[PDB]
RNA sequence: CCUCAUUGGAUCAGGACAUCCCAAUGGUGUAGAAGCUAUUAAUGGUUCGUUUGCAACGAUUAAAGUCCUACGUGAUCUGAGUUCAGACCGGAGCAAUCCAGGUCGGUUUCUAUCUAUUUACGAUUUCUCCCAGUACGAAAGGACAAGAGAAAUAGAGCCACCUUACAAAUAAGCGCUCUCAACUUAAUUUAUGAAUAAAAUCUAAAUAAAAUAUAUACGUACACCCUCUAACCUAGAGAAGGUUA
RNA sequence: CUCUUAUCUUUAAUCAGUGAAAUUGACCUUUCAGUGAAGAGGCUGAAAUAUAAUAAUAAGACGAGAAGACCCUAUGGAGCUUA
């Protein structure tokens, strides 16, 4: 569960994130009638001054039985036009993304393991 | 998925064009138990992706195929040289 | 609490002949070892659906033909079947 | 259909009936002449 | 070493409290009894800030600019300055340090002069001159009630001077500056504007210290000193903080400045196993620090407006 | 010649309609899509923060309505202010003191006697898919109804799993399930037809229909006259209620 | 805090013993609209209505208390200062 002011890791290779410094990012804004953000829920970043939309790929929070349950919130950074900021993702994903109502395939391609 | 199709296209009208015969076609050549498809990327401007059943297809503008270079990914799945300079970390205090 | 509460189109899942079990989607109200009380849907949908099941009831005496001991629906996955794959 | 306090023809073609309660004038020819009372 | 900095996605600085405005309120309430209204300024920075109010409101009485903390500024094209703000529509500008008194004197006998072209209609009978202060946070418009206290008076300070934001923060009564002209102050808290005009302007206007610097983080603005050090070529910081040699990137420079001071943090890191709390340089002291000897005029002298006085 | 002093929040909300969204319609300088204007309707809903002392912004939403209830509501709670005993600056006064000028500090308690009140219901909204990138339109762009599927919130429940406890046989939510019918109308639109020679006219003429939100006609729930030494209970403050080869 | 939850002790509640306090014109002590001074259990007109307890809530009885606040009055005081 993402809420308001969460601490994130973005698990690209973008600049904005790959780049070493010393806050992370926090949640401003989450997508959704439900304030709580679960996989697969948008949210909005403010990172390193900048305000970047950001897509949630796991969290701690346990979910339903035969999901997987990360050891961190991981999120990865979309332009506002929805193309991935960065290029590869060499952690895990979790397979539900591909069902879930929404626009992941662009984010799929990105990924090289699925859990 | 079992088959990935990456297709390059001359603008962003004529991707929306490709986009759009595809899915005609589609719910024309029977599926008729098989479900329905969404197009997504419309918001994009240069890369569209559509989800088949058993195929996906990516259709997007030159530079933005230089850019992500998803036939390398998926060809070379772990040698990829974007991937390679992604590397991992620990955390070691600081003395 | 303790209070007649009623919960509407709960789907029958399975019926369990030998020892008269009843399976039903969800919750019921009241506790483990609480009496309930187990009636057609009235709800809209299903307003005319007990054209198929036994009008007056269901005779046993009568022995027209045995019944299984487990009745299943058929979106069930039953026990003893091979484990699903999605092919 | 304005509910204005005076009804006043303001064509020829306009005309003027009771209904349910309360006067109308209505055009055929141009539907902005309609007004209720 | 960078070629413009990025401005990209960052917001403005909307500081704004209401205090600036019931004191607004108040005065407006005082143009009663005001025949003259001084602006004062930061030195370094000629045309940003500057709430665009004070002319609008505030210009119904005769206007004087004076631009303070002079000393910590780079005054070498000071006359091209007044150029230009003869265009603005400015005539009579003063450059005053408070705390050396500098140039102090020049401002009543032209106060006195500016004055005499004006009209002065219900107040003509009186004999006190009464004038009266404004300007944004941290310009030293509380410290020129005390400089001219003393320089003519010569009887000590008597308004609170403070180095952080918001220390005076209503219209006060009067203060008596001198008894030959008999001239009396009107001192009133910092007003920004209600919108500053671009992200730099307020990126400035915080370098100097006019806003909160909390409200920019501290770490979108130590990196623009670095760029403005490096691009008008102070090279200071090397020497002051023993730096290896010169360099454009935040976080190397204030890894050196934190090493220097001896200031480490216990600092929560996520990791990909869950969250360790590790020790960690203090990136956010040094960046204060980096700020604290800029403001205080040690790392040089600077000319933040550069290229758009000249034009 | 100058002047100047109750109201926020929290909890729970009752009501008006002069309607912010949802719903039904008239007109258009309404091609479609966006809009504008007016009628009808009170149905349920009407977000989270930052600087703030009144505003000033950020990110959202179908929408973030306008008002009345003695700031609706302090014998439910809380911050200011009124506003004092201490203390400073600024300005007065010979002083004591003073200022509708700043600032920092700073104790209101209550066991409820009376009235009133404390044991069911029949759901709202949003997005995606389809129709269909079609109708329309030079293009740009781009619908309606009909139909299917997801969630969010609310209401009512439950514990197989998950999670957190009791390092108990339980309770919780962060887990799970279920939610529907409209006889009765308003704006508006049709059909038949007199006053009124029409091959007119929807009708405070006699007539026939369609058409928001409401609601209870129509349903579900309840329904038994009930032994009690005592024990036990997923029933409970007591009493009541259930159970007893 | 989102967004509350579980456990134990205190209190509570029931049984036994002992036993106060402010308060109290009389009460057989209802709802709505009206009237009225911002005002009604008690007045006008409708309506509702077997009788008594026990445990709860605090809308009301402009609920109860204290030497609380605010303005004005007295040919009532007192402290302080002086020109
Ligand atoms: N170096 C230097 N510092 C100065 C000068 N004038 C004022 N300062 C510094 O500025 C601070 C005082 O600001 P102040 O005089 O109160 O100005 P203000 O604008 O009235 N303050 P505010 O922000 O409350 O509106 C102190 O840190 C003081 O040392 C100057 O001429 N030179
Ligand atoms: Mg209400
Ligand atoms: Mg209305
Ligand atoms: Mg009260
Ligand atoms: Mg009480
Ligand atoms: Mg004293
Ligand atoms: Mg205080
Ligand atoms: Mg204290
Ligand atoms: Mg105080
Ligand atoms: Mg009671
Ligand atoms: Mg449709
Ligand atoms: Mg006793
Ligand atoms: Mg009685
Ligand atoms: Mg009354
Ligand atoms: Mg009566
Ligand atoms: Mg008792
Ligand atoms: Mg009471
Ligand atoms: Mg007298
Ligand atoms: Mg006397
Ligand atoms: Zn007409």
């Amino acid at each position: 569960a993402v809420q308001k002011m969460t601490r994130v890791r973005v698990v690209d290779n973008s600049a904005l994130g790959s780049t070493p410094y010393h806050r992370p990012p926090r949640c401003i804004h989450v997508y959704n009638k439900s304030g709580v953000g679960k996989v697969g829920d948008q949210i909005l970043l403010a990172i390193r001054g900048q305000k970047k939309k950001a897509l949630i790929v796991g969290h701690r929070m346990p979910g339903s039985r035969m999901t997987p349950k990360f050891d961190s919130n991981n999120v990865v950074l979309i332009e506002d036009n929805g193309n991935p900021v960065g290029t590869r993702i060499k952690i895990p994903i979790p397979t539900s993304l591909r069902r879930r109502e929404g626009e992941y395939s662009k984010v799929l391609a990105i990924a090289q393991n699925f859990v | 998925t079992d088959y990935f199709v990456i297709g390059s296209g001359t603008s962003t009208r004529h991707l929306h064009a490709m986009v759009h015969y595809l899915v005609k076609m589609y719910k024309h050549l029977k599926c008729r138990s098989d479900p329905y498809v969404k197009i997504e990327g419309k918001d994009a401007d240069d890369w569209l992706c559509v989800d088949f059943g058993s195929m996906v297809i990516h259709l997007m503008l030159p530079e933005t195929r230089e850019t992500y270079e998803l036939e390398k990914l998926w060809t070379l799945r772990s040698f990829d040289d974007q991937l390679a300079q992604i590397a991992a970390e620990t955390l070691p205090e600081d003395f | 609490g303790n209070q007649n509460r009623t919960v509407y189109g709960l789907k029958v899942w399975r019926v369990n002949t030998k020892h008269n079990i009843i399976y039903v989607n969800g919750s019921v109200p009241g506790h483990k070892n609480c009496l309930v009380k187990i009636k057609d849907s009235t709800l809209p949908a299903y307003k005319d659906s007990c054209k198929n099941l036994p009008f007056p009831t269901y005779f046993p005496d009568g022995d027209e033909e045995e019944l299984p001991e487990d009745l299943f629906d058929e979106s069930v996955w039953q026990p003893s079947e091979p484990s699903i794959t999605f092919a | 259909f304005k509910t204005k306090g005076v009804i006043k023809k303001r064509c020829k073609d306009c005309y003027k009936v009771k209904r349910r309660g309360r006067w109308f004038i209505l055009c055929k020819t141009n539907p902005k002449h309609k007004q209720r009372q | 070493w960078r070629e413009c900095f990025p401005l990209q996605g960052h917001d403005v600085a909307r500081w704004f409290p209401g205090h600036m405005a019931k004191g607004l309120k108040k005065m407006q309430s005082s143009l009663k009894s005001v025949d003259c209204v001084i602006e004062v300024h930061d030195a370094r920075i000629p045309f940003s800030g500057r709430n665009p109010l004070f002319q609008e409101l505030l210009g119904l009485k005769p206007h004087l600019l004076v631009l303070n903390k002079m000393d910590l500024a780079d005054l070498t094209e000071q006359q091209k300055i007044v150029q230009r703000l003869e265009e603005k529509g400015l005539s009579n500008v003063l450059f005053t340090n408070c705390v050396k008194d500098e140039n102090i004197k020049q401002i009543v006998p032209k106060v006195m002069e500016l004055i005499r072209c004006s009209y002065r209609y219900h107040r003509a009978e009186t004999p006190e001159y009464c004038i009266m202060v404004v300007g944004v946070p941290n310009v030293g418009k509380s410290s020129l009630i005390n400089s001219l206290r003393r320089q003519h008076l010569r009887t000590g300070k008597a308004a609170r001077v403070g180095g952080e934001p918001g220390i005076t923060r209503a219209v006060t009564s009067r203060i008596q500056v001198c008894e030959r002209p008999l001239v009396f102050l009107l001192d009133t808290p910092g007003v920004l504007a209600p919108r500053i005009e671009s992200v730099e302007t307020g990126l400035k206007l915080a370098l100097c210290g006019t806003v909160l610097d909390h409200l920019v983080g501290e770490e979108t603005m130590a990196d623009y000193l670095l760029y403005t050090l490096n691009r008008h070529g102070l090279f200071g910081y090397v020497q002051h903080y023993a730096l290896a040699s010169a360099c454009d990137q935040i976080e190397w420079v204030l890894k050196n400045v934190a090493i220097k001071l001896r200031k480490t943090r216990k600092v929560k890191v996520l990791t990909g196993t869950g969250n360790v709390n590790v020790i960690q340089p203090d990136y956010a002291m040094a960046a204060r620090d980096f700020l604290r000897t800029f403001r205080s005029g040690l790392l040089g002298q600077v000319m933040l407006d550069r290229d758009i006085i000249p034009a």
